């Protein structure tokens, strides 16, 4: 009855050092509807954060885009933390600039 | 433009 | 080439916590052009495209209205879907429902849907011939009794045949700069080794509009689809879409593959190589 989300981390542009540039994290294939995002800088959450609008696939499956403007540096760790039903413990997914 | 509100299930 | 309009309803039920949520949005294609939210501080339908923008206030009250109502109606809904299956006033319930229509390269009707799903399970549909219903159980086929009572196949047909392709082909032209407009995918490949005599070719796909894209990774002119690894498509935020596919080489042998794109922006399809 229940389906977990899909993550992916990523940016907008290609990632550059020292530029400005926009971080997205891409929740899919999940059901219910009810989801926690938030994106994180260094394990802090960040704030305004941004999001489209609630809407689904063609399986009935929820999908929702949650966006910031970053500027991404060498050491900067940035990630996505993720909550729904599913899962037990809130899901941490790493930015990897080359997924 | 979406359709009239149409009869509940 | 080919065009739709699709509107997505969810009704989501939690007891305890409030009525029952109602979000509305609509898409031309891959575009999103309106939403309405029952949980906004002043529910009303709200521009999602600026090609929408320049619709007279008439239609952003009839857009309102309708949806409106449709809160209403769908938690009468999730109150008798409830009853259908015996289900306690405790448990969470959704209810979505998609329709809209779908026109070929001309601007004639070429399908019309109308979906229903409870708890994420298909409940009722209309068919192609958009005349009859398909009820997935007992419970389904007390909502398809309703709607032969109400005309529901009858409205539906009406309003796929006309309304619906009638302001389709309108926000083409309005949005026809975007809309009309397939944005080709900047595509490159990267090489990165796992160990001493195996490597990922990742091939690139970026900045493409509508999402719809093929890539493909073929060894020898051989397509490798069980041994490719292709990401879902995925939003940029810039209104274009992003997509890679992955394929895990002996080291030395890199030249032996070849990732292809199709893709409408394309004026021809692409044939990629990994370049050291």
């Amino acid at each position: 009855i229940q389906r977990t989300p899909k993550i992916q981390v990523y940016s907008r542009h290609p990632a550059e050092n020292g530029k400005s540039n926009f971080l997205n994290c891409y929740v899919s294939g999940f059901h219910p509807s009810d989801i926690e995002v938030d994106l994180l800088k260094n394990g802090e959450r960040i704030e305004k954060v941004e999001h489209s609008d609630l809407s689904f696939s063609k399986d009935w499956s929820f999908y929702l885009l949650y966006y910031t403007e970053f500027t991404p540096t060498e050491k900067d760790e940035y990630a996505c933390r993720v909550n729904h039903v599913t899962l037990s413990q809130p899901k941490i997914v790493k930015w990897d600039r080359d997924m | 433009k979406p359709i009239v509100v149409l009869h509940g299930y | 080439g080919s065009h739709s309009m699709r509107y997505f309803y969810t009704a989501m039920s939690r007891p305890g916590r409030g009525e029952p949520r109602f979000i509305a949005v609509g898409y031309v294609d891959d575009t999103q052009f309106v939403r309405f939210d029952s949980d906004a501080a002043s529910p009303r339908t709200e521009p999602r495209a600026p090609w929408i923008e320049q619709e007279g206030p008439e239609y952003w009250d009839r857009n309102t209205q309708i949806f409106k109502t449709n809160t209403q109606t769908y938690r009468e809904s999730l109150r008798n879907l409830r009853g259908y299956y015996n289900q306690s006033e405790a448990g969470s319930h959704i209810i979505q429902r998609m329709y809209g229509c779908d026109l070929g390269p001309d601007g004639r009707l070429l399908r019309g849907h109308d979906q229903s799903a409870y708890d994420g399970k298909d409940y009722i549909a209309l068919n192609e011939d958009l005349s009859s219903w398909t009820a997935a159980d007992t419970a389904a086929q007390i909502t398809q009794r309703k709607w032969e009572a109400a005309r529901v196949a009858e409205q539906l047909r009406a309003y796929l045949e006309g309304l619906c392709v009638e302001w389709l082909r309108r926000y083409l032209e309005n949005g026809k700069e975007t809309l009309q407009r397939a944005d080709p995918p900047k595509t490159h490949v990267t090489h990165h080794p796992v160990s001493d005599h195996e490597a990922t070719l990742r091939c690139w796909a970026l900045g493409f509009y509508p999402a719809e894209i093929t890539l493909t990774w073929q060894r020898d002119g051989e397509d490798q689809t069980q041994d490719t690894e292709l990401v879902e498509t995925r939003p940029a935020g810039d209104r274009t879409f992003q997509k890679w596919a992955a394929v895990v080489v002996p080291s030395g042998e890199e030249q032996r593959y070849t990732c292809h794109v199709q893709h409408e922006g394309l004026p021809k399809p692409l044939t990629l190589r990994w370049e050291p």
